[PDB]
């Protein structure tokens, strides 16, 4: 009857790749990776 | 029985008055036009 759902731009596919960068930012720099560069630190020491 | 009917009141089915075989029904196509236009500025070529 003239009715069309649209299809999303992103796929679920692209939408998980953002969500493992975003995991992978924080198990591996902290939170100097929304602020600026990616700065390395130990995992046990982010957590002190 | 002669018609058919899916939930929503709508034929999706019907059987020859004159052979009486089970003959689905499924409306013709249709759907949108979009155009995409790199700018009239820069180009007159078009996709759809």
């Amino acid at each position: 009857n003239g009715l069309t759902v649209l299809p999303p731009l992103l796929t679920d596919e692209m939408i998980a790749q953002y969500t493992s960068a975003l995991l992978a930012g924080t198990i591996t720099s902290g939170w100097t990776f929304g602020a600026g560069p990616a700065l390395q630190i130990p995992f046990p020491m982010q957590m002190a | 029985q002669q018609f058919g009917r899916d939930i929503v009141d709508t034929t999706d089915a019907v059987r020859d008055p004159q052979t009486l075989e089970i003959l689905d029904i499924t409306p013709c196509s249709f759907g949108g036009v979009s155009v995409i236009t790199p700018g009239t500025n820069t180009s007159n070529q078009v996709a759809v």
